């Protein structure tokens, strides 16, 4: 049972603010601290702050600007972090994590990708990639699907809703005209296709959109 | 006696940008560091006490952070009024000690001087002296050259210049050239001019006046 | 009020005066000793209590003669006090066991 | 209400001595320490010493020569510092400052500029600077006054006894034949002069002289 549950994404207009949630399941104690940890792209982990939901006291990183304000709902088992008056500096993944007051972060959320821009949200467009007719197959066959013209980050791409993990590359997005674009690749034995089915599931948290696409041979 | 080290001594930042001043203690002093502002010709002003705690009076733009031996004064979004000398000061061990200090300095947009020539005064003249005062005002950068001409001919004797420190109203610099003669020497020359060569113009900004 | 209880009360009042006067004087003794840390009133106050209680963390302590002379008075006040309360409690209890036997 | 009140200046002959005052208003406590802090020109802050006016004990910077001796008048709320047998090394601004015994200098005096020389005091001479007749005005007009042939330092220059702050440069003195000389500059809209008045007030603490001068057009 996933203990810390966090939104995939929040888009925020520069100057605006945002409340990040963190609902906690599993054993809670009075003792427990919820922590928030900021990770900008290609940089590492930064400690923002902590709160003890039982007595409601919070503390924050003095060493950085104090954007944040922390709160909990004792009843709904949730911690909130209120990041206010953002700029692109504040564009990061924000993890929440549970510490039993003994010093280590035993468990983390999946984090929330917070993107500070003026651009509109755009669900992605998903398109198969089945080989060309004049392509000779080996013992393996590479299929893919192309996830383009979406904003903001991120998307999650899986194959047969997760049952296909072995043989899967997802490429890092590139950005071009305030829109992201990436491919994912799957490699199943040449026999097991298309006799067995292969479907690419593409979730875009910031638009609340998931889509399937089957990779059938070219007609 | 605890040694407070403020590197760097000068800090050049751009208007509205984040700036941080470092203060390192020769040995852990906990949080018993205090930060003061001193503008030009002012007395020191407490910004932060015990490393982090606000003083009421002080902009929210100012924060401190640090424990043990590393301390940090920060300004989120600097502005001209922030131009001053920052010092740290420890209270952890007798005797209290101070940092050597750090100068905040803003790089702004280039500004051409406003030049202004002042003939000596009839009050001054009547005491057998004459001083021609040129003002080079609100320029940037601070590098500038002031040339005196009497009746077309360049002059260098009797000339004393003073530059202001960077201005805490607008991040600009100012300067005063004062040409000093005797009534006699002033009486026997027609035109006094004060030329300013500044990066903002290939052509000197000139200001003259004839005694007649 | 019975005497044992007065003298404990007296000793609690007198202990507080010693903790305050002690804080004031410790700072007044310790400033001027280079490296002395017992040189601000608030933590002096903390020092005085960690001293009278015999807890004695050593986060702080005096390094001058008069600091130490002030420290020795705070200790003694501390110990005398926290032993007059005991003596008082012992006399309360003895009294109550005398009644529970009919005397 | 200015809490620490200190003389502007004291001139002292080399070898001689001087008693600096520091009268304190606002809340006094038993707890309070008065501190003295030396600042030589273009150098920073140096801690000289401290006194507790209630019990009269003082301590001084061992690390520097012990010129000073500290005293207080419990009745007149004043601290004195006695700097004896001065030389040019001792020429500095001496600030006094109040510390509640909790470690920081909450409030400071304006300090006292102490100048160690054999020269006589000289009040300054003040002279207008109204433009030349053949000078074309913009939306603004620059006036000034020239404060020359004064010793020792410092002088204070204001405009309309302080009501004019916006548009004011005062240049650092230069020294020439044991006499100081400086200008101050004021920039008011071209309209508001000389229909509205502009007067330069020039205090010289060491001569106990203040003077006004109006900047009227050239006749
Ligand atoms: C009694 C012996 C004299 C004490 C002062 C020694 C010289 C002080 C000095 O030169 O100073 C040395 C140095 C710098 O001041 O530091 C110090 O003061 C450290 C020296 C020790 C100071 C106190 C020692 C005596 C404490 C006895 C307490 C009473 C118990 C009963």
């Amino acid at each position: 049972q996933v203990q810390l549950q966090q939104p995939g994404a929040e888009l925020v207009k520069p100057g605006a603010s945002v409340k990040l949630s963190c609902k906690a399941s599993g054993y809670t104690f009075t003792s427990d601290w919820i922590h928030w940890v900021k990770q900008r792209p290609g940089h590492g982990l930064e400690w923002i702050g902590e709160i003890i939901p039982s007595y409601g006291r919070a503390n924050y990183n003095e060493k950085i600007q104090k954007k944040a304000t922390l709160t909990a709902d004792k009843s709904s088992s949730t911690a909130f972090m209120q990041l206010s008056s953002l700029t692109s500096e504040d564009s990061a993944v924000y993890y929440c994590a549970r510490e039993r007051g003994d010093g280590y972060f035993a468990v983390w959320g999946a984090g929330t990708t917070v993107t500070v821009s003026s651009a509109k949200t755009t669900p992605p467009s998903v398109y198969p990639l089945a080989p060309g007719s004049a392509a000779q197959t080996n013992s393996m066959v590479t299929l893919g699907c192309l996830v383009k013209g979406y904003f903001p980050e991120p998307v999650t791409v899986t194959w047969n809703s997760g049952s296909l993990s072995s043989g899967v590359h997802t490429f890092p997005a590139v950005l071009q005209s305030d829109l992201y674009t990436l491919s994912s690749s799957v490699t199943v034995p040449s026999s097991s296709w298309p006799s067995e089915t292969v479907t690419c599931n593409v979730a875009h948290p910031a638009s609340s959109t998931k889509v399937d696409k089957k990779i059938v041979p070219r007609d | 006696d605890i040694l407070l080290t403020q590197s760097p001594a000068i800090l050049s930042v751009s208007p509205g940008e984040r700036v941080s001043f470092s203060c390192r203690a020769s040995q852990s002093i906990g949080t018993d560091i205090h930060w003061y502002q001193q503008r030009t010709n002012g007395s020191p002003r407490l910004l932060i006490k015990y490393a982090s705690e606000s003083i009421s009076g002080i902009p929210s733009r100012f924060s401190g952070s640090g424990s043990g031996t590393d301390f940090t004064l920060s300004i989120n979004s600097v502005e001209s009024e922030d131009i001053a000398n920052y010092y740290c000061q420890q209270s952890n061990r007798w005797p209290f000690t101070f940092g050597s200090g750090t100068k905040l300095e803003i790089k702004r947009a280039d500004a051409a001087p406003t030049v202004s020539i002042f003939p000596p005064s009839s009050e001054q003249l009547t005491s057998g002296g004459a001083s021609v005062v040129c003002f080079l005002n609100n320029f940037y950068p601070k590098d500038i050259n002031v040339k005196w001409k009497i009746d077309g001919s360049e002059r260098q004797n009797g000339v004393l210049n003073s530059w202001t420190d960077q201005d805490s109203k607008d991040s600009t610099y100012s300067m005063s050239s004062t040409l000093t003669l005797t009534k006699d020497e002033y009486e026997r020359h027609n035109s006094y001019t004060c030329e300013a060569t500044h990066k903002t113009s290939t052509s000197p900004i000139v200001k003259s006046f004839n005694r007649n | 009020s019975a005497l044992h209880w007065r003298a404990a009360g007296a000793a609690t009042v007198l202990l507080v005066i010693v903790l305050l006067a002690g804080s004031y004087l410790a700072v007044l003794a310790e400033r001027g000793a280079p490296g002395a840390q017992l040189i601000t009133y608030p933590r002096a106050l903390w020092w005085s209590v960690v001293t009278a209680t015999t807890v004695g963390y050593g986060d702080l302590y005096p390094v001058t003669l008069w600091g130490r002379c002030v420290a020795v008075v705070v200790m003694v006040a501390g110990i005398t006090s926290f032993g007059l309360v005991t003596a008082a409690l012992a006399t309360w209890f003895v009294g109550r066991e005398q009644e529970r036997r009919g005397h």
